């Protein structure tokens, strides 16, 4: 619409949007494999248990003086691989309940990507949905402002453009959260020209 | 008394058969490098000579004051000998000598897409890629004035998608290819060897 | 070089570089010690 | 009677669990690292800048047909604002 | 008395068991001989 | 490597002297 009325030229940035102020357990005996082996190893010892009629059975049973031998193993590496992940914009999107920018092409352009089936990479429907709650006339900010107005507190992410990203944990003296992994492009920041 | 001291023995080696099995199960974690980053530990890239992917990250090796370090590494990796057995002429050479050799080859991201669709045996994986390198464009004389409309017509159906989506057509996304347990079922014939035996001697003994 | 010569359209997209590459059990236990040596241990208990 | 076989059955795997917390701590485990290249990948390091193989590894940065990959990566480790910061004048 | 007595084999074992598993992963993680001293035998 | 053995051993010989002062007492009562 402001090509149909000045001459533009090429770009320079991409953009974002969102909400920002601030910011030894059992699972990792299940890194391996988990809750079904768990289930798998109940059923073979009441077959033999209901198999009485002597010693002959019994080298199943010393089986498992090898086979917990292998369940001995496998645990304790789980530390070497590496609270919360973060990880993803798509991780977000199981998180619900997250608004951003309205009255907007942010506000327009992902329920505009909101309509396609062949459009959808399973993320931006979802999101149209997340920013759905109070019929968006409670999700939404307009400012930074209303950035720092906005909490973090409740299943919340971080994003915007980059150069505010940079400005904002900048003015912070945290560095509190993580931004995502994406790359945009469909709009932009440019040059305009006039006919 | 005396009975058990031989049994004693057989513990140690026991020990060690616990040990063994516990050690080196572990150490198994060949390929872990998904980025441009993560593979510059992986030896040479398969590029073109003199080329456009070439040149522009020879003109960003030449870019000293930024510390990226991605970049002039992996060229000066492949600067060896002024570029010579390092590169191929076309991305045709660059097919079987990336599957027969220690290439990656380096192109643009729609022709990998291309390419990855074009293997029956579909043995090769593209990576990913989200950079801000360069645009796409195409000329017109100066004095041509239709340049707005025709960019009015781009911006149109990519800010709806469409130009993507046709890509999506002719190019498919969704992949043309794709994109412990062993010593529990291995007692179960030995338990079924186990009640075959009670049967045999179950006849056997009814006959006795 | 080009852009003095000629003028140019608009974007539709913006280029990015390509790269492609190539594509539990008890096998795990029993690949780094041999399944002979597997058998040896069958053999001092008798 | 019944209780007593399942919590030492359990007790069985929180000291199996234990054990894995018990040997796992010294296994990472004064410097592992003696030379460049390596200690290029460890935090800090500058020197006097304007010496004469602060020009000399620099040229060597513009050597790709001879590099043993440490001499570059140690330049531009002390090559930040033109070789600026975190270069020391004096011993 | 004598639980005192019994109990001791599983306890002090702890330490063998910790001790051998301590050293056994880091086996694994002219090549040895390099100086001209090294070389004299 | 040698700096969890002394305490196993002191400690060893410590619960065997309390049960040693506990059972010469009630000997002698």
């Amino acid at each position: 619409e402001r090509e149909s009325v000045v001459d533009f030229s090429k770009r320079y940035m991409d953009y974002s949007v969102g909400i920002l102020i601030k910011k030894i357990s059992i699972f990792s005996l299940f890194a391996p494999f988990d809750f079904a082996v768990w289930a798998c190893i109940a059923a073979a010892i009441p077959v033999v248990g209901v198999l009485i009629f002597a010693m002959r059975i019994v080298m199943g049973s010393w089986w498992l003086f090898t086979l917990i031998v292998c369940s001995s193993y496998t645990a304790n590496l789980a530390a070497f691989l590496t609270p919360v992940r973060t990880f993803q914009d798509l991780s977000k999107q199981l998180e619900m309940s997250y608004g951003t920018v309205r009255d907007s092409a942010v506000y327009e352009y992902f329920r505009a990507k909101g309509t396609n089936p062949l459009e959808q990479d399973s993320t931006f429907a979802e999101l149209w949905r997340t920013i759905s709650k109070n019929g968006g006339a409670d999700n939404c900010v307009s400012n930074p402002s209303e950035g720092i107005r906005k909490a973090k507190k409740g299943n919340y992410a971080f994003l915007w453009d980059v150069a505010v990203v940079e400005y904002a944990a900048l003015t912070d003296d945290d560095c509190s959260v993580t931004v995502i992994g994406n790359s945009i492009s469909s709009k932009g920041y440019g040059i305009a020209l006039q006919h | 008394a005396m009975r058990i001291v031989m049994g004693s023995w057989w513990l140690f080696t026991l020990i060690v058969c616990s040990s063994y099995t516990a050690n080196l199960a572990a150490f198994l974690t060949p390929v872990r490098t998904f980025q441009d980053l993560s593979k510059q530990l992986e030896m040479s890239y398969g590029t073109v000579r003199d080329s456009a992917v070439y040149e522009y990250f020879r003109a960003k090796g030449t870019n000293p004051l930024e510390q990226d370090s991605t970049f002039a590494e992996l060229w000066r990796t492949i600067s060896k000998n002024g570029g010579a057995d390092n590169c191929v002429s076309n991305p045709s050479e660059g097919i079987r000598k990336a599957k027969k050799g220690n290439y990656a080859f380096l192109w643009d991201v729609a022709v990998v897409e291309y390419a990855a669709l074009t293997d029956d045996d579909c043995s090769v994986t593209v990576i990913g890629n989200s950079i801000s390198s360069k645009g796409y464009g195409i000329a017109l004389q100066h004095g041509s004035p239709y340049r707005d409309l025709f960019s009015q017509r781009i911006l149109e159906l990519q800010d709806t998608g469409d130009l993507d989506v046709l890509k999506q057509k002719w190019w498919p996304h969704t992949g043309r290819c794709d994109l412990s347990f062993a010593g529990v079922f291995c007692i179960l014939a030995i338990g079924l060897l186990l009640a075959c035996l009670v049967a045999a001697l179950e006849l056997w003994w009814n006959s006795n």
